[PDB]
RNA sequence: AAAGGUGAAAAGAACCCCGGGAGGGGAGUGAAAGAGAACCUGAAACCGUGGACUUACAAGCAGUCAUGGCACCUUAUGCGUGUUAUGGCGUGCCUAUUGAAGCAUGAGCCGGCGACUUAGACCUGACGUGCGAGCUUAAGUUGAAAAACGGAGGCGGAGC
RNA sequence: AACCGAACCUGGAGAUAGCUAGUUCUCCCCGAAAUGUAUUGAGGUACAGCCUCGGAUGUUGACCAUGUCCUGUAGAGCAC
RNA sequence: GCGAGAGCUAACUUCCGUAGCCGAGAGGGAAACAACCCAGACCAUCAGCUAAGGUCCCUAAAUGAUCGCUCAGUGGUUAA
RNA sequence: GUAGGGGAGCGUUCAGUCCGCGGAGAAGCCAUACCGGAAGGAGUGGUGGAGCCGACUGAAGUGCGGAUGCCGGCAUGAGU
C-alpha cells in the first residue's frame, strides 16, 4: 500500500495548544488570567486558611478473602 | 445619463454596455426586460410610471467578479485586528432597447 | 509517582461505593460537653458533597 | 460616475447694501461666493461668483450700532486684547465690517482664505470694477 | 531539531512595508512605523467606505436643491412633490438629471409643483 | 571575547596609463575578474548621485476616502500604476487601568537571538485503535538493514 | 585594593520572588467577573456565584394573565 | 436616575439597595466629551426610509405656515 | 466584543515515502497592477552560481514590536 497514502483514524490525533504566538487566539496573557499568583508554579490541593480538619478513627490491618460470586 | 437605480436594475434613458449586480440567469441573450423610470428621445422628456410602461431590451454580455477588496479592522489597546477578503461578483449587461 | 495524603485515611473520607465520598460529623468531639443527648448521638458518619474531587486526590487509591 | 465640471468662468455681481440688515447680506454674500446657487457641482473647487459691495457705509443694523457689537482683536502682546474698536466706530472704515461679517461664514481651510479674495467691498455708492460688468443681485429669496 | 526564524520575517515585514508608498518619513522605511500607521489606517478605511456612501448623499442632495431654487421652490418643497407625485420615484441621483439637462429638470419642477397644489 | 568562504585549477593579474603612495582605468588569464586577494551570496537600517511629479500664507499622529492635474504602460489601456493639488473625515503602539492621544510605563532605528517545555510503568478526563468478561506486560534473553520471546507483577470482577 | 551597618572570587544556584515587566501565525463560534462567605486575610488564595465544551433529559426555562396566600415601606394617624 | 446612611441636603466624596450604560460597545446627537439622548457594527453598493437631534452661513435639511410674548443680547451664568 | 473555553486551518526546519526539477541554471535575494475567506500562494522578469520544489505521513529549539530585553551594525545631537 502506498505509505503516501497512508492516514491515521481521523480524530486520533489532536494538535497542541501554542500558547503565545498571535492574537488569533491566547495573545499576550497565556492562559493564564492577569496578575495573581499565576505565574512561574507552586502549591497543591490546599486553602490556606483551614482546610476542612475533621477527626480521625483509625485501625491499622487488613487481609481480605479473593472473591468466586 | 442612463444609470443604474443601484436598488437592482431599474433607470432612465441611453444604451451602452454597464456591469450591475448579479442577474441570476447567464449565458448571454438574457434580454433581461427593463422597465423605464425615465425617458429623453429627441429630448422629449416622460417620466414616472406614465413612461413607466416603456420597454428596454438589454441583454446580458458577461458574468465578473469585481476587483478585490480587504476587509480589514482594528481597535485599540485590546489586541483586535482581523483581516480578511471579499470580491463582489456582478454582470455586464449591454443596453439595446427602446 | 504520587502520595495519598495520609491526613485523609484514618480520617473521615471514606472512598467508598459508587464513586462518592462520604465524611463524618464533628462537632462535640470529645472536647466538653454538656448540650443535648440528641446531638452527641447525632455525630456519627456524615458525607460531604461538593468538595469531592480534591478529597478523592488526596486518597484516590483508597487507604 | 458622478458630474464634475470645468473651472472655466467667473462671473461677477454687485449686491447693494444700502438699508439691508447685516447679517443677512451677509449670508446672502456668503452663500454666492461657496457658489450654493448654481449646483455645488464640486465642494473642491470655488465654482462662487465674484461679489462687490457697495454702498457698504450705509448697512443697517438693528438693536445696537452701538454698545452691542464690540469687535476685538488681540495683539500678541501683553495687554494686546484692550483693542475693542467696536460699535459706530468701525464705521469710520465700512469696508471691513461687513467684509468681517462675511469671512466668519466662509469656511477657515485653504479654500476660504482663497474665497476671501473674491469679496470686493466698496463703501461709497460707485465702484471701478466697471470693466467685469456685474449686474446686480438685490432683496431676499423666495 | 532547531527551526530559526530565517525568510519568514523578512517576508512578512516586506509585505508590511510595500503596503506604504508615498507614506510620510519613517512610516515608508521602518517597519514598525509602517505597521502602526496600518493600524490607524485600518480604522480609517473601514469608517470611511460607510461614510463615502453617506457623502455622495450630501452632494447629491446639495446640487439638487440648488437647481430646484434656481426654479424657485426648495429641496423639501420638491423631493416631497415628486414623492407626493407618487409614481414619480426615479429618486436616485437626480442631482445628474438637475446637472446636465435643464429643460428635463424644469419639467421635474412643474411636475412637484402640480402635485403640491 | 569575536572569529569562517578567490577560482575547477594561482593559471594570483607581465606590460601600459593618472598618482609619493593608496586607489583605480586598460591589456592579459579564466567559463565568469557581473571571481582580483577589504576576494561566495550580499537583505535592512543608514549615506549619496540622477530622473519624474511636486512644494516658499502655511496650523499639520502624518493617514483615509473623494475628485481634478501631470507622467507612465512587461501579472498593464484598467474597477489601472506612480505622483500631486484641493474637499470631507481623523486623539501613535503597547502595557497598566474605573477610565490613555495622554503632560502615565516602555522604546533612536534595522537585522538577527529571545519565553507554556521535558520527565515518570504517576493521577483524572475527551477523541481514536486493538482485544473484550476479560485486557496487558516490567526487568531481561535471543536476534537486529528488521522483531520476537519474557506472566513476575498491574487493572476490572463485592460490598459494608 | 576607586560604592563596607558587614570585602572580593567561585560554588549551593535556574536560591525564593503572593511583586513588576514581557509572552510572537490566521479566520469562525460562544462569552464573563470585579458579588458572598472564610482566611496572620485585605493588590494573594479556597468554595460558591456568573463563562464555555461534551453527554443525558426534554419544556421542566423566560415574560404576561388569572387564582391564592405572605409583608408593615410610602402615605396617614395619635388609640400605646 | 431613583431609595437611604455617613458628610454641610458639599464634593468627579464614601458605603449599601435598585435599574441602565462603560468596563469589553463601534455608529448618529450633545461644539470638543466612557457613563447622558437615539441605536447594538457578518461583508459589498456613487440606491431608498426613519430615530435622537436638526433645517440663516460655516454645515446635510422650511429666511416654514398661524396665533401671541420678550426690546433684555434676556436667549447665551444663583439667590434673599 | 476583553479575560476565558471551543472549531477549522496557514507558514518554518528536520525525518520517511512518492512525483519530479537543476550549469540552456538550483536555493537565497530584488521588482511587480495575478490569485485564495486569512495566515499565504503562484506567474513573469533581474541577480545568483549548486542545489531544490509539490503531495501524504511523522517530530518540533516552529511564527516577535515591545521585556530601561541580548549581540551587531548604523543614525540624531553636528560639522556642534
Ligand atoms: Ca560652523
Ligand atoms: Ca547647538
Ligand atoms: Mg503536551
Ligand atoms: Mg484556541
Ligand atoms: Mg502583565
Ligand atoms: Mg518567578
Ligand atoms: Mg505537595
Ligand atoms: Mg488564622
Ligand atoms: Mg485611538
Ligand atoms: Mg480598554
Ligand atoms: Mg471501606
Ligand atoms: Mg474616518
Ligand atoms: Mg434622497
Ligand atoms: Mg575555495
Ligand atoms: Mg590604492
Ligand atoms: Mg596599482
Ligand atoms: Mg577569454
Ligand atoms: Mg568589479
Ligand atoms: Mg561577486
Ligand atoms: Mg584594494
Ligand atoms: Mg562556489
Ligand atoms: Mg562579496
Ligand atoms: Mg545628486
Ligand atoms: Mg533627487
Ligand atoms: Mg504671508
Ligand atoms: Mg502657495
Ligand atoms: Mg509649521
Ligand atoms: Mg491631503
Ligand atoms: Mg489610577
Ligand atoms: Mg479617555
Ligand atoms: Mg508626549
Ligand atoms: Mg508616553
Ligand atoms: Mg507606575
Ligand atoms: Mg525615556
Ligand atoms: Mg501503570
Ligand atoms: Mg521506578
Ligand atoms: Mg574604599
Ligand atoms: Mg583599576
Ligand atoms: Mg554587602
Ligand atoms: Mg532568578
Ligand atoms: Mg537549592
Ligand atoms: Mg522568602
Ligand atoms: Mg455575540
Ligand atoms: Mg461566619
Ligand atoms: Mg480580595
Ligand atoms: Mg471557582
Ligand atoms: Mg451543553
Ligand atoms: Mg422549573
Ligand atoms: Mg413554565
Ligand atoms: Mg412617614
Ligand atoms: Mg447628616
Ligand atoms: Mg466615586
Ligand atoms: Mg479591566
Ligand atoms: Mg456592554
Ligand atoms: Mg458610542
Ligand atoms: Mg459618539
Ligand atoms: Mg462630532
Ligand atoms: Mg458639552
Ligand atoms: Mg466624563
Ligand atoms: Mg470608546
Ligand atoms: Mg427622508
Ligand atoms: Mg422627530
Ligand atoms: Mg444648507
Ligand atoms: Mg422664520
Ligand atoms: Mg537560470
Ligand atoms: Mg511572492
Ligand atoms: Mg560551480
Ligand atoms: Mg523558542
Ligand atoms: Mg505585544
Ligand atoms: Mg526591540
Ligand atoms: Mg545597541
Amino acid at each position: 500500500m502506498k505509505l503516501h497514502d497512508l492516514k491515521p483514524t481521523p480524530g486520533s490525533r489532536k494538535d497542541r495548544k501554542r500558547v503565545g504566538r498571535g492574537p488569533g487566539g491566547t495573545d499576550k496573557t497565556a492562559g493564564r488570567g492577569h496578575k495573581g499568583q499565576k505565574s512561574r508554579s507552586g502549591a497543591g490541593k490546599g486553602a490556606f486558611f483551614e482546610g476542612g480538619r475533621s477527626r480521625l478513627i483509625a485501625r491499622l490491618p487488613k487481609r481480605g478473602f479473593n472473591n468466586v460470586g | 445619463m442612463f444609470a443604474i437605480i443601484q436598488t437592482g436594475g431599474k433607470q432612465y434613458r441611453v444604451s451602452e454596455g454597464d456591469v450591475i449586480r448579479v442577474e441570476s440567469l447567464q449565458g448571454e441573450a438574457g434580454d433581461k426586460v427593463e422597465l423605464k423610470a425615465l425617458f429623453v428621445g429627441g429630448e422629449q422628456t416622460v417620466f414616472g410610471e406614465d413612461a413607466g410602461k416603456y420597454t428596454v431590451q438589454a441583454e446580458v454580455v458577461e458574468h465578473g467578479r469585481g476587483k478585490k477588496i480587504y476587509i480589514r479592522k482594528y481597535k485599540s489597546g485590546v489586541q483586535y485586528r482581523r483581516r480578511t477578503g471579499h470580491r463582489q461578483n456582478f454582470t455586464a449587461i449591454k443596453i439595446l432597447g427602446i | 509517582p504520587k502520595m495519598k495524603t495520609h491526613k485523609m485515611a484514618k480520617r473521615r473520607i471514606k472512598i467508598t461505593g459508587t464513586g462518592k465520598v462520604m465524611a463524618f460529623k464533628s462537632g462535640k468531639r470529645h472536647q466538653n460537653t454538656g448540650k443535648s443527648g440528641d446531638e452527641i448521638r447525632g455525630k456519627g458518619k456524615g458525607f460531604v458533597l461538593a468538595k469531592a474531587e480534591w478529597a478523592r486526590m488526596k486518597l484516590m487509591l483508597p487507604r | 460616475k458622478t458630474y464634475i465640471p470645468k473651472n472655466d468662468e467667473q462671473n461677477w455681481v454687485v449686491v447693494d447694501a444700502s438699508g439691508v440688515p447685516l447679517g443677512r447680506l451677509a449670508t446672502l454674500i456668503a452663500s454666492r461666493i461657496r457658489g450654493k446657487h448654481r449646483p455645488d457641482f464640486t465642494p473642491n473647487m470655488i465654482q462662487g461668483d465674484f461679489v462687490v459691495v457697495i454702498n457698504a457705509a450705509q448697512v443697517a443694523l438693528t438693536g445696537k450700532k452701538l454698545d452691542d457689537k464690540v469687535y476685538t482683536r488681540y495683539t500678541g502682546y501683553q495687554g494686546g486684547l484692550k483693542t475693542e474698536t467696536a460699535r459706530e466706530a468701525l464705521s469710520k472704515h465700512p469696508e471691513r465690517v461687513i467684509e468681517h461679517a462675511v469671512f466668519g461664514m466662509l469656511p477657515k481651510g485653504r479654500q476660504g482664505r482663497a474665497m476671501h479674495t473674491r469679496l470686493k467691498v466698496y463703501a461709497g455708492e460707485t465702484h471701478p470694477h466697471s470693466a467685469q460688468k456685474p449686474q446686480v443681485l438685490k432683496t431676499q429669496p423666495l | 531539531p532547531r527551526a530559526k526564524t530565517g525568510i519568514v520575517r523578512r517576508r512578512r515585514h516586506k509585505k508590511v512595508l510595500k503596503r506604504a508608498k508615498g507614506f510620510w518619513g519613517s512610516r515608508s522605511k521602518q517597519y514598525r512605523n509602517a505597521f502602526q500607521t496600518l493600524l490607524n489606517a485600518a480604522t480609517y478605511e473601514y469608517r470611511d467606505r460607510r461614510n463615502k456612501k453617506r457623502d455622495f448623499r450630501r452632494l447629491w442632495i446639495q446640487r439638487i436643491n440648488a437647481g430646484a431654487r434656481l426654479h424657485g421652490m426648495n429641496y423639501s418643497t420638491f423631493i416631497n412633490g415628486l414623492k407626493r407625485a407618487n409614481i414619480d420615484l426615479n429618486r436616485k441621483v437626480l442631482a445628474d438629471i438637475a446637472a446636465r439637462e435643464p429643460e428635463a429638470f424644469k419639467a421635474l419642477v412643474d411636475a412637484s409643483r402640480n402635485a403640491r397644489q
